Parts: C-alpha cells; sequence; structure tokens
C-alpha cells in the first residue's frame, strides 16, 4: 500500500510548536497534517509543486488571481485537500487571510516582463516584502522564497537586480526564511522541473535547511548552440537527489506481389 | 488603354512558368494541380484569341473529366516518387540545352516557304503588323461556331462521327475487358 | 493473401477487419460499462438489492425489476 | 469595363477575405480497394464525352433536317449496344461472400 | 504558335527526363495534346475556318478515350503487382 | 525604480477583436456529450420535443469547448475519458451529470469504478440526482452559462 | 463605372443574404416538421443566429492545400450567379453561351471533395472521400444529359432565349418525368439525405453547400419551370399605367423577380421537406440507382424526343 | 463466433512437462520478438532492452514452479497477456502497470532497518 515517501516519520513537530501526526498510510485519502500555501500555483513550477504536495494529503492553500487557470489543480488532491481563495498582491487583507493557518508557505510569484500594472520592482521585491511581512506577522515556520539564478543585488538587468533585492528584503525581515535559486528549467545548465519540485518538497519539511541559500543546477553545463543542435551554497547532494540528464529527457517487392489489391 | 495590349504574351510567359512547375514538384498531386492551372491558362488564351466556345469546352472536359480522373487515380493508389535532386538530374543538362534550341527553332521553321534556312526562321518573328477588320453585311442568322461544327460533323463528315461512335464504344469495352475478372 | 485493415468502429468499442467494403470478421469489445453489479448484490438484502435491476437495461426498467421480484 | 468582369475578379477577393479572417481567428494543430470504385470514374469519361459529341447537334438541329437526325440516331444506337454490354455483364455491381452456397446436407 | 510549341516541347522534355514516378508521364502526355490544340485552334482562327476546329473537336474526344484506356491499363499493371515502382514499369 | 507608488489596497474581483467571438460562444453552446449510461437518455429528453432547449441554442445531437460526463465512469474508461477531454480547445469546461458521475454514486464501493470524474477531469458544475430530471440538467447548464459569462476570457 | 458597380453590389449583397437566411429557414421548418420551436426567431435580428454560429465556427481547431480547396469550392459556388437571369435580359454579365458556362461550373464544383480527403488523412477516410467524389460525378452525368434534352427545344445556349421560348408553355408540364428525375438528381449533386452515405475551412464548405443548394434551385427554375414567368399580365398594365416610366419598369421588374423567387422558394422548401421524411442510401444502392435503372430511361427519353420533333415539322430554329 | 481473433490459440492442456516447456519456450520467443512493436505502439519513454529484461525477469519469477497444472494456468495467463499486448487492446496506462519502479522515484525515506520502518510505524 501507498507509503509516506514524503515524510521522515509519523509524528512531527513544527518549529512554532504545533504537533502534527500523520494519519493512516500515505496516499490520496490520507492527511499528512501540514497546511501549505503556494503563491503562484497556477504557474509552471507551482503546478508540479502542489502535484507532489497534495499527493499525500497536505492541505494545500492555493491563492489564485484568475479563476480559469486554477481548475486543473482540483484533480490533484482529495476532498478538502486543495483549497482555493482569491487574492491580489495589492490588497493586504487577502495576503493576511491566505496565510492564517499555514504551516509552510512558498512564493513563486515571478514575472519576466513589465506590465502596465507591475514593473520588475513591483512583483519581485515588493510583493515578496508584502507577503513575507505577513509571514513574519503570523510567525509561520519554514518560509521558502524561490528566486532566480544570477540574482545579483546590483546588475545591469532589472530582473536579476530586483531578484537580488527581493532576497535581501526577505532575509532582512525574516531570519528563518530559506531562499532557493534554481537553474533554467525544462519541464517538457538547465534542470528538469520535476527535479526542481522534488528538491523543493525535500526543502519543505526537514530541519537543518533553515536560513540556507540553495543552488539547484543540473549535472552538465551547456551553450545555446549545443542545446538547439540537440533539439534539431547547497546543491542537490544536500537533499539526496540526482537530477536527470537533459539529453535523455530531450525526446520526451515480393510480399506486395502476394497480397491482393483490386479484390 | 495599352496596359490591355500585352495580354497574349503575358499568358505565354505564364504557360512557360506553369510547365516549369509541372516538371519540378514534390508530390504527385502538386503536379496535376499545376496541370489544371495550365488548362485554365490555355482556356484564357483560347477566349483571348476569339474563341469563347472552346474555352468552356476545355473547362468541361479537361478540368472536367480527365482532371477528376487523374486526381482520383493519385488518391486511391500509392506511387513512389523521388525529388528533383541535382545528383540524379544534372547529367541530363547538356542534352536539354541542345534539344531546347534545336526543337524550338525547328518547330518555328515550318511556317515558311522560302529556301534559305535563315529567312525561314526570321519570318516567324518578323510579324508586327495589324490586320484590318472590315464589316461585311452578308450573314443573316447567328450561325456561330458550334452550329457549324454541328453541321459539318453531321452532314459533310458524318462518317467521322460514326467511326467516333466505335472509338467511344471501345473506351467502354476496354476497361471492362481488363478490370473485371469475370467469374 | 487477403490483407484486412482494422478500425475502431451508448458506450461501445467494436473492432472491424475490412477487406474493402466487406466485413470478413467482426469482434465487439464490451466491458467499458461493467461496474460490478453482480457482486454488489451479494452484500445487500433483497429490499436493497431491488434497485440494481433498474440500473441495468434501463430503457425497460419495470420488466427488469419484475424478473428479480419473480 | 463591363459588369461581367468585376464579379469574377471580386469573388476571389471575397474568398481571400473570408480566408484571411479564418487565418486571423482559428486554432491550429496502402489499403486495397474494389474494382467497382475505380471503374465508376474510368467508365464515367466515355459517357461524359459522348454528351459533348451530342452538344454540337443540339445547337444546329434545324439545319440538319431529316439527315443529321438519322446520323445522330445511328450514333446513339451504336452507343446503346456498348451500354447494353456493360449492363449485360453486371459491371458496376459489387459482390460479397454472405451466401452459405445452399448445399443440401449429404449423409454417408 | 508560341504557347502551343512551348507546351509541346517542355511537356515532351518533362516526359523524357523523368525517373521518379509514372503519373508525370501521363500528365505530360496529356499536355502535349493540349499543345497541339493550341497551334491548331489559332490556325483555325487566322485562316477563317472550322476545319482545324473540326480536327480539334475530334482530338478532344481521342484524348479523352485515350485517358480512359490508359488508366485501365495502369490498373491492370497494379492489380498483379503490389505498388507501382518509382523507377518505372 | 528605487521605491514604489503602488496602493496597499484594491477591491477583490468578486467585490467589484475577441468580444464578438465570446458573444458567439454565449449564444451557441455545443457540448460534446459523454452520455455513457442511464443519464444519456435523460440528456436525450432535452433533445425531445418537450424540454427542447432549442431556443437559446443548446443542441445535444451529434470539437467545442465543453463536454458532459453523465453516467458511471468505470475502471476501463478513465484513460478514454481523459483522452477525449484532452483533444478539446483550450477555453474548456465540463459539467458532471448524475450521481454515478460525481463521487461514484450507487456503485461507489464496487471494484471497477472511478469514484467520480474528479479523479480524472476538473469539473465546474455538478448536477446531482441519480436520474436528475431534464429540469435539473438544464438548470445546471444555466448556472454554468452564468459562470462562463462572468469569466469573460 | 459607378453604373455597374452599384448593380453588382446589389446583386452580390442580395445573394449573400439569401444564402445566409436559408441556414435559418432549414432549422425552422425542420423544427415545425417535428413539433419543436427550433430557433427562437427569424427577423432582422434573425441573422444574428447564422452570424453568431458562423463566428463561433471559426473558433475550433483544425488538424498549403488545406487553404486552397475551401477557397476554390466557394468561388466555384459563387461565380455561377451571374448567368442566371432575374427578369428579361437582366444578367450581371450577358453571354450567349450561358448554359455552357453553367455546365462547366457544375464540372468545376467536384474538386473540393477530392482535396478535402487529403487533409488529415487516414486509409479509411481517404476511401470515404473517394466514394463522395464518385457519387458526385455519377449524378453529374444525368444532370448534363437532361440539360441537353431541355435545350433540344430551344436550340440556343442563351438563357433568356430559353425563358422567352418558354413563354407559350413551361417545359415542366410536357416533360413532367424529367422534373421528377431532375429534382432527385438535384438533391444528388448536393449531399441531401436521401442521398448521403458519404457524410454520415469548414465555414467555406458550409457556405458553398447552401450556395449550391440555392444555385441548383436556380438551375431548375429557369430551364424546367418558368424562370421569371408567371402569367401574361398585358391587360392589368393597360389599366394601371399610362406610359413607360421608371415606376412602370420598377413594377414589372418587381413582379418578374417575385415570380422567379416563388419558384426558387418553393423548390428550396421542398429540399428541406425531402430531407426529413426519408432514410439514407447504401452507396451500392446509390450507384445502382444512378446507372442501371435511371440512365437507361434517360437514353430512352433522349431517343423519344427528336423522334417526336421529327414526326411533326417542329425543328427549332436558332 | 466461428472464427477466432488474430493471435489466439485454442486453450489446450498438456499432459507432460516437456511439452509445456517447449510451449513456454516458443512463448518467450514470441514476447521477445514482439518487444520492438510495444515501444512504438504504447509510446513508452524508454528503451527496447528494458522491455526485454522485464519479459525475462517476469519469467524468472516462475522458474521453480513444480506442479504441472499450475504451470499450465501460468502459460494460459501469459498467452492471454501476449494476446492483449500485441494488439491495441491494452492502453499505454495499463502497459505501464508493468513498470512502476522505472518511471519515477517517489522521494526520500525508503525504510530499510527496523528504526526507519518504525518511525512511521511500518508505513
Ligand atoms: C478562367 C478564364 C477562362 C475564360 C472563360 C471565358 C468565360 C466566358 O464565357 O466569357 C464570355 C463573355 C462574353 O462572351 P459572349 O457570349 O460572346 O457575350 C455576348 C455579349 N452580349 O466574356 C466576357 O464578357 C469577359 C470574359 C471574362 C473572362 C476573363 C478571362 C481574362 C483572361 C485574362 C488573362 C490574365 C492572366
Ligand atoms: C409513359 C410510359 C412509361 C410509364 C412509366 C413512367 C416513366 C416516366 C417516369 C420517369 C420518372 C422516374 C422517376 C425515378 C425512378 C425511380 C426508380 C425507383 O423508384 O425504384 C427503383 C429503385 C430500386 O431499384 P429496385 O432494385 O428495382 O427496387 C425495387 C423496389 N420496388 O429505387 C431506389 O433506389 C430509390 C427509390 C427512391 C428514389 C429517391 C427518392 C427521392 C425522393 C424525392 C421524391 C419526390 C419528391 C417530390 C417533392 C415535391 C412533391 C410536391
Ligand atoms: N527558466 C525559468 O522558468 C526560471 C524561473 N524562475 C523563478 O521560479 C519561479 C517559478 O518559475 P516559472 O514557472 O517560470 O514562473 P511562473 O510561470 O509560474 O510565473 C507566473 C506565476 O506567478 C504569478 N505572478 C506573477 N506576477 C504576479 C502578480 N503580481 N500577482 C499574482 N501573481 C503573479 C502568476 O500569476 P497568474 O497565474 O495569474 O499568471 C503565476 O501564478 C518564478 O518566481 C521565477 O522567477 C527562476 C529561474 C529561471
Ligand atoms: S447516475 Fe443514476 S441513472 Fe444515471 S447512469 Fe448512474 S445510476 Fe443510472
Amino acid at each position: 500500500m501507498n507509503s509516506f515517501e514524503n515524510l521522515a516519520q509519523d509524528v512531527n513537530i513544527t518549529r512554532s510548536g504545533k504537533t502534527l501526526i500523520a494519519k493512516g498510510t500515505g496516499g490520496r485519502s490520507s492527511r499528512t497534517g501540514y497546511t501549505a500555501t503556494v503563491f503562484g500555483a497556477n504557474g509552471f513550477l507551482g503546478s508540479y509543486l502542489t502535484a507532489k504536495l497534495a499527493k499525500h494529503g497536505t492541505t494545500v492553500v492555493v491563492p489564485y488571481r484568475e479563476e480559469m487557470a486554477k481548475r486543473h489543480l482540483k484533480v490533484t488532491g482529495d476532498l478538502g485537500v486543495v483549497n482555493f481563495l482569491e487574492m491580489d498582491l495589492r490588497n493586504l487583507e487577502s495576503i493576511d487571510e491566505a496565510v492564517r493557518h499555514s504551516d509552510i508557505v512558498v512564493n513563486l510569484i515571478g514575472r519576466e516582463y513589465e506590465t502596465k500594472n507591475f514593473n520588475y520592482y513591483d512583483v519581485h521585491v515588493e510583493g515578496a516584502r508584502r507577503i513575507a511581512e505577513a509571514v513574519k506577522k503570523h510567525n509561520i515556520a519554514r518560509y521558502i522564497h524561490v528566486s532566480a539564478f544570477n540574482a545579483e543585488i546590483d546588475s545591469p538587468s532589472e530582473f536579476n537586480h530586483t531578484k537580488g533585492l527581493g532576497e535581501q528584503v526577505t532575509k532582512d525581515i525574516v531570519p528563518w526564511a530559506t531562499i532557493v535559486r534554481p537553474a533554467p528549467m525544462f519541464g517538457r545548465n538547465p534542470v528538469h522541473v520535476i527535479d526542481v519540485a522534488a528538491a523543493l518538497e525535500r526543502i519543505c519539511f526537514d530541519d537543518s535547511t533553515v536560513a540556507q541559500t540553495f543552488e539547484l543546477y543540473g549535472p552538465q553545463k551547456f551553450t545555446q548552440k549545443q542545446i538547439i543542435d540537440m533539439v534539431s551554497a547547497k546543491t542537490f547532494n544536500d537533499l539526496d537527489l540526482t537530477p536527470m540528464e537533459l539529453p535523455d529527457l530531450m525526446f520526451k517487392e515480393n510480399k506486395e506481389k502476394t497480397f491482393v489489391h483490386i479484390l | 488603354m495599352y496596359l490591355t495590349y500585352y495580354f497574349i504574351e503575358i499568358t505565354i510567359f505564364l504557360a512557360i512558368l506553369c510547365t516549369i512547375f509541372i516538371i519540378s514538384a514534390k508530390n504527385p498531386m502538386v503536379s496535376i494541380l499545376y496541370m489544371i492551372a495550365l488548362f485554365v491558362i490555355a482556356a484564357m488564351y483560347l477566349y483571348l484569341i476569339g474563341l469563347g466556345i472552346f474555352s468552356l469546352l476545355y473547362i468541361m472536359i479537361y478540368i472536367g473529366a480527365i482532371a477528376v480522373l487523374f486526381l482520383f487515380i493519385i488518391t486511391l493508389l500509392d506511387i513512389n516518387s523521388t525529388e528533383l535532386s541535382v545528383k540524379s538530374n544534372i547529367r541530363d543538362l547538356p542534352l536539354v540545352l541542345i534539344s531546347l534550341i534545336v526543337l524550338t527553332i525547328s518547330g518555328l521553321m515550318i511556317y515558311s516557304n522560302d529556301s534559305i534556312l535563315i529567312n525561314k526562321l526570321l519570318e516567324a518573328f518578323g510579324n508586327d503588323y495589324n490586320t484590318i477588320i472590315t464589316q461585311d453585311w452578308f450573314n443573316i442568322e447567328n450561325t456561330t461556331l458550334l452550329t457549324t461544327i454541328g453541321n459539318v460533323l453531321l452532314t459533310n463528315n458524318a462518317f467521322i462521327l460514326l467511326v467516333l461512335a466505335i472509338v467511344l464504344l471501345l473506351g467502354i469495352i476496354g476497361p471492362i475487358s481488363i478490370t473485371m475478372k469475370h467469374k | 493473401r487477403i490483407r484486412a485493415f482494422t478500425i475502431n468502429f451508448g458506450v461501445l468499442r467494436l473492432i472491424l477487419e475490412l477487406s474493402g467494403e466487406e466485413i470478413i470478421r467482426s469482434d465487439p469489445h464490451v466491458g467499458l460499462l461493467h461496474r460490478g453489479t453482480e457482486k454488489l448484490i451479494e452484500y445487500k438484502t433483497y429490499m436493497q438489492a431491488l434497485p440494481y435491476f433498474d440500473r441495468l437495461d434501463y430503457v425497460s426498467m419495470m420488466t427488469n425489476e419484475q424478473v428479480f421480484s419473480l | 469595363m463591363n459588369t461581367f468582369i468585376i464579379f469574377i475578379i471580386l469573388i476571389p477577393i471575397v474568398g481571400f477575405a473570408l480566408l484571411a479572417v479564418n487565418i486571423l481567428l482559428a486554432v491550429y494543430k496502402r489499403l486495397a480497394f474494389n474494382a467497382a470504385f475505380i471503374l465508376v470514374a474510368i467508365l464515367f469519361l466515355p459517357f461524359d464525352l459522348e454528351i459533348s459529341t451530342l452538344l454540337p447537334y443540339v445547337m444546329s438541329i434545324y439545319l440538319v433536317s431529316n439527315y443529321g437526325f438519322t446520323i445522330v440516331l445511328l450514333f446513339l444506337l451504336i452507343l446503346i449496344i456498348g451500354f447494353v454490354y456493360e449492363i449485360n455483364t453486371n459491371a458496376l455491381k459489387i459482390n460479397k461472400h454472405n451466401k452459405p452456397n445452399t448445399d443440401s446436407l449429404i449423409y454417408k | 504558335m508560341f504557347i502551343g510549341t512551348i507546351i509541346l516541347v517542355l511537356s515532351f522534355l518533362g516526359f523524357v527526363f523523368n525517373r521518379r514516378n509514372i503519373i508525370l508521364a501521363f500528365i505530360c502526355l496529356e499536355t502535349m495534346l493540349l499543345g497541339i490544340n493550341l497551334i491548331l485552334l489559332r490556325n483555325s482562327v487566322l485562316f477563317d475556318d472550322i476545319s482545324g476546329s473540326l480536327f480539334a473537336i475530334v482530338i478532344i474526344i481521342l484524348a479523352g478515350v485515350e485517358s480512359a484506356i490508359g488508366l485501365s491499363l495502369l490498373v491492370s499493371y497494379y492489380r498483379l503487382r503490389g505498388v507501382i515502382n518509382s523507377y518505372g514499369i | 525604480v528605487s521605491s514604489s507608488s503602488m496602493p496597499t489596497d484594491f477591491p477583490l474581483p468578486s467585490q467589484q477583436l475577441d468580444a464578438v467571438a465570446n458573444w458567439a460562444r454565449q449564444g451557441s453552446f455545443w457540448p460534446v456529450t459523454f452520455g455513457l449510461a442511464c443519464c444519456a437518455v435523460e440528456m436525450m429528453h432535452v433533445s425531445a420535443p418537450r424540454y427542447d432547449q432549442d431556443r437559446l441554442g443548446i443542441i445535444f445531437r451529434a470539437q467545442s469547448d465543453i463536454m458532459i460526463v453523465a453516467g458511471t465512469l468505470t475502471n476501463k474508461m478513465a484513460p478514454v475519458l481523459r483522452q477525449v477531454y484532452d483533444q478539446m480547445p483550450e477555453p474548456r469546461w465540463v459539467i458532471s451529470m448524475g450521481s454515478c458521475a460525481n463521487g461514484g454514486g450507487y456503485y461507489h464501493f464496487s471494484y471497477s469504478v472511478v469514484r467520480g470524474c474528479d479523479r480524472i477531469v476538473p469539473v465546474d458544475v455538478y448536477v446531482p440526482g441519480c436520474p436528475p430530471t431534464s429540469e435539473a440538467l438544464m438548470y445546471g447548464v444555466f448556472q454554468l452559462q452564468r459562470k462562463m459569462r462572468n469569466t469573460k476570457i | 463605372m459607378i453604373i455597374n458597380i452599384v448593380e453588382i453590389l446589389i446583386f452580390l449583397v442580395c445573394v449573400l443574404f439569401s444564402v445566409a437566411y436559408l441556414t435559418v429557414a432549414e432549422r425552422k421548418t425542420l423544427a415545425y416538421m417535428q413539433r419543436r420551436l427550433g430557433p427562437n426567431f427569424v427577423g432582422y435580428y434573425g441573422l444574428l443566429q447564422a452570424f453568431a454560429d458562423a463566428v463561433k465556427l471559426l473558433l475550433k481547431e483544425i488538424v498549403i492545400i488545406l487553404v486552397i480547396s475551401p477557397l476554390i469550392t466557394l468561388i466555384t459556388a459563387l461565380i455561377g450567379w451571374v448567368v442566371i437571369p432575374l427578369g428579361p435580359g437582366i444578367t450581371l454579365g450577358e453571354l450567349n453561351l450561358g448554359i455552357l458556362f453553367s455546365l462547366a461550373i457544375g464540372s468545376l464544383g467536384v474538386f473540393g471533395s477530392l482535396l478535402s480527403g487529403w487533409s488529415s488523412n487516414s486509409k479509411y477516410s481517404l476511401l470515404g472521400s473517394i466514394r463522395s467524389t464518385a457519387q458526385l460525378i455519377s449524378y453529374e452525368l444525368i444532370l448534363t444529359s437532361i440539360f441537353i434534352i431541355i435545350i433540344m427545344f430551344v436550340s440556343s445556349l442563351n438563357i433568356t432565349t430559353i425563358i422567352e421560348t418558354q413563354r407559350v408553355v413551361w417545359y415542366c408540364i410536357p416533360l413532367l418525368p424529367l422534373l421528377l428525375i431532375f429534382f432527385i438528381a438535384s438533391v444528388a449533386e448536393t449531399a441531401r439525405p436521401p442521398f448521403d452515405l458519404t457524410e454520415s475551412p469548414f465555414v467555406f464548405f458550409f457556405l458553398a453547400e447552401y450556395s449550391n443548394i440555392i444555385l441548383i434551385s436556380a438551375f431548375n427554375g429557369y430551364l424546367l419551370l418558368g424562370g421569371y414567368l408567371s402569367f401574361n399580365y398585358s391587360y392589368l398594365f393597360n389599366i394601371l399605367f399610362n406610359d413607360y416610366s421608371y415606376v412602370s419598369f420598377l413594377f414589372e421588374g418587381l413582379i418578374n423577380s417575385s415570380a422567379y423567387a416563388i419558384k426558387l422558394v418553393f423548390l428550396m422548401f421542398s429540399f428541406i421537406w425531402v430531407r426529413a421524411a426519408f432514410p439514407r442510401f447504401t452507396y451500392d444502392n446509390l450507384i445502382n440507382f444512378c446507372w442501371i435503372i435511371l440512365l437507361p430511361l434517360l437514353f430512352g427519353i433522349f431517343l423519344i424526343i427528336p423522334s417526336t420533333l421529327y414526326i411533326f415539322d417542329s425543328f427549332p430554329t436558332l | 463466433a466461428i472464427i477466432a481473433t488474430a493471435f489466439a490459440e485454442t486453450v489446450k492442456f498438456s499432459g507432460s512437462k516437456q511439452e509445456l516447456q517447449k510451449r513456454t519456450l516458443a512463448l518467450y520467443r514470441q514476447f521477445l520478438r514482439g518487444a520492438p512493436t510495444f515501444a512504438d505502439l504504447y509510446e513508452v519513454q524508454f528503451s527496447i532492452p528494458t522491455i526485454r529484461t522485464k519479459i525475462r525477469q517476469e519469467f524468472e519469477r516462475h522458474r521453480f514452479v513444480d506442479d504441472l497444472s499450475i504451470q499450465n494456468v501460468l502459460y494460459a495467463k501469459g498467452h492471454m497477456e501476449y494476446q492483449e499486448c500485441i494488439n491495441f487492446w491494452k492502453q499505454q496506462a495499463q502497459f505501464l502497470k508493468y513498470f512502476p519502479e522505472e518511471d519515477d522515484i517517489q522521494g526520500r525515506h525508503q525504510p530499510s532497518n527496523f528504526v526507519d520502518k518504525f518511525l512511521k510505524n511500518r508505513a
């Protein structure tokens, strides 16, 4: 029968002091006991993330911006596992509401272009300042902020600059938050996306990853010409994972005389 | 108004182009599609010369039956076909460059009656002279072209229509002679 | 040699091997609406086993009810 | 510029417009046959093509009085015997093996 | 006479220089008959007679029955074989 | 830039070219029906002369952007159901008719049954009832049309 | 110049409208054949059905040739509208060989059925496209042969010449069996379901289908039934009007187009009326019906007509 | 139903062990020969040698079966599985029932000793 390959144990304590006991065997119908809030779970990494997270029965709180991008997240969990409630980055009260009962909480709110509504400064450092100030307000354990590779505090790019700014602000206000920096991602060097989500779930739950910056980069380093010709800190080894190779993933007369043709 | 002058030489250039796209194509259906393009460029030329009746007969039987026939055959049959590669067809080029010259010039030779062999060719191109069209009031009923074909096939050449019956007869007997396998 | 091609002709899957227009052999799949109603009535009393019979053959339901209640 | 020719210039424009609005608004992304199927089209042509041999008579029917009549009658009567050839030979009918051949059961 | 001679010569060399399939032979043969018609019909117009058009309306029919016969010949060739070869018959 | 001028408050979306194609999607609605058991006839009672829904424009007679799961989804068919759900255009919905199609139903403890199509497809409206009357199915469709219009994708 | 572009504007816009209101008329009358309301309404707002589903039809998915066959099918279906006359001598282009044109375009209309089966090919789907093609050409034969035996009485390829010849008596009433077999050959060109095995970019086939429906209705209406002719109406005018004026030419063009449109509308209603009542054909039955039984009758009618013109003087003069 | 389906055989029960050994031998030859068809047909991610080593290790599982009639039912079940697999009756989610260990590693903490079993009370 399905087992908690998620967990290390059956009775676990969190940092804030709440006691969490896993019920039954691992599987869809069971409950691990953790409550997780995944900001940006409509997106491309968060989909695999709360696929793995709501697989065993952690009550996943999904904050959504649009009502139609969230619908395929209903089938990844049991009755009462995945929970949808709308929020906006602008309205304080919805961020306040979304992290009231969470044990762990992650953001992957990251946008590669400016909108008429949000520049680079608005979604990366300032939204993260906002939601992580709420995390400090409620004393939620295990906050995780996923960032970008090449996140320098001062850089010609504004994206990378503001990713570094978001890292510095969330490290400033919360000391116990963990900030993870993945490589380029190829779901279907670069890292496969199920490997990034596997690494993130193994970040989520254990002790001794606290206040630790992580580099999640794949096995072998590439150039863009090499990639197109193929088409035509702590690493993985902290959390006991081996990332998949990009090349293996990349694919993912007489008889006619004795047949009959005019019938 | 003399935009409307070069209309014949235009369709000549289009027919050259269209046969270049006949004999250089990937699929076997792309060639017959440019072939029905060739039939309709022809039918435009036949209207252009003064024969409105024929152009529509060419549409009726040449993008009519025999088109549908060839499209049909290429559908329900498999036919291997290679591409026009340079490694298999550049060997034919110095024969084509001779035969183009010789066959075109000789096909333009016999419209002449001199005996010089250079004045024979130069009467094919030396014709830029405008025929004068007079009105004679001798014709009283609209015997157009199709009436006269129906008068000549039926009285003066009734035997050609009557041997023609045997030819169409044979075109019915033949495919039943072959493709049946009686019993 | 006759070479027949196969096609995937309520809920019903049905394999047809065709030599042109003619059917030379046919093979109906079935089971895509098998839901185990014969085993479930062993765990239900007769008063509770009664609706399992208008579940099956639903177009003429009272006759299917009647055969069990006879 | 008469009124016939804008129409057959203007319609390919209407088709191109109804096609370009489709390219603007859409979402993108051997077996053996019977002889009757090939024979319908192969044999269709000599029956489509006597019709166009019949087209010059029907326009000039008044001139060829009493004589082009008999020539057309003989032409058609030569075509009818090839027609009765194909309908005597059961040419278009497609057959199958559904009969058990109706052989009586013989014992010992 | 240009359009007829050009269709005839180029269709002829399209017949002669194929090695890829069998149908290009058929359709180049058919466009040769078109090329003969394009010369004949203009000699009918320029001489003011129907008798070139008489030979035209006869050779339309003979091109038709030619196609009917020859495609039944191809189905004879295909029934016994499996697939018509690339290189030819 | 160095700082922000963004508001710390904004109303919720509930608290607050393309258009003619969405007007077309409203006034015509062609569900590729997955009628697979008992409820498929009750769906055909919409197509019957009493409960037509001919007037707004739902026609159940048969590549659109909604399907309707109606009847018990067995073990054998869950890949076939998902494969039919996959080759639909992207702005897609599904409604679950009946009680055998949401949470297993009458056959909930059988071995060869999927306990509702929530395990397979993401469903947006449920029409409950074991034979839910054409009344209830049509009312579910009206609720779903309200949801589709409030989307305004 | 302006004189003729306004004219082709009015004609194109009227025919483009009428083909779109047929898609509503078919839904309505088949609703009331089976005692349903069907579509809600039919008015000026009534196009917004056929508009709205013609919009939404362009929102599904499809899976250089695929571009061309819907295009040539629709332009072949649309160019044949000039040659019908709508009144005496009213054509959008006047040509003495209009039947030869009409016949050549009934010949051009077969190609989209070929080139539609190439797209998204399978083995069995390709065979099905072959069957639809062969029934289309098979009934095109008997179509063309009866065009001949109609213009045997005219001996002219002009169309207004046919209808002005038809002034004394319609061709439908001597040759009534010909009307019957043309109506079935007319729902044979199209895929109407007594004759629809082989059905049972899409917007172009959808439009061109109904355009062929109403256009072969027109081809019935001018040669078998009276084209624009209803009655003599010489006596009513001598009481109404005093002299030729633009009001008088308006009133006569109006009643001529009414007499043409009533033929076309009753025939068009009869297409939808023969849709509902009958099941469809086996394809062997379709080909057997075309060749073995109906076409010997067609040779017989073809031999009996010139002999009847022969027994009396009665050859028609051009 | 007069005629059978394509690759079927009449189920018939041998009286000796050597004839059964010949039949299972021919059967492994049939699976191993049809193994390149299954990768094309069911669209698997992985290589043909992994299909072949699985067919081998699924016959390793019943190598030391003594009783004749249990070998008989085991042959009949194996022929039914070949029958379903060589056609398109099984789909690509029931063909991958056979490979659960290959597709994905579920996560950390596969318990080996009694302590790792016992921290989540034997899972
Ligand atoms: C004057 C001397 C001679 C006297 C005789 C009169 C001859 C002149 C009349 C010629 C007109 C012929 C009309 C077409 C003939 C149809 C032939 C027919 O109906 O039966 C043959 C055919 C089946 O062939 P078979 O194997 O023999 O079947 C035996 C079953 N009894 O049947 C079939 O395959 C199909 C049968 C149905 C055909 C399609 C139906 C189309 C529906 C349209 C019906 C009319 C609708 C009219 C609408 C407006 C009415 C107001
Ligand atoms: N190559 C890559 O993919 C890389 C990505 N990353 C980072 O990892 C994280 C996830 O990766 P990726 O899948 O690519 O990113 P996503 O595609 O998931 O980013 C979109 C998600 O974030 C949400 N988002 C962005 N801005 C806002 C905003 N103002 N308010 C609410 N939601 C917002 C989006 O909301 P909605 O659903 O409405 O669109 C959506 O949920 C990101 O933070 C990214 O910066 C790290 C390095 C490289
Ligand atoms: S939901 Fe009810 S009526 Fe419908 S199929 Fe299931 S059991 Fe039958």
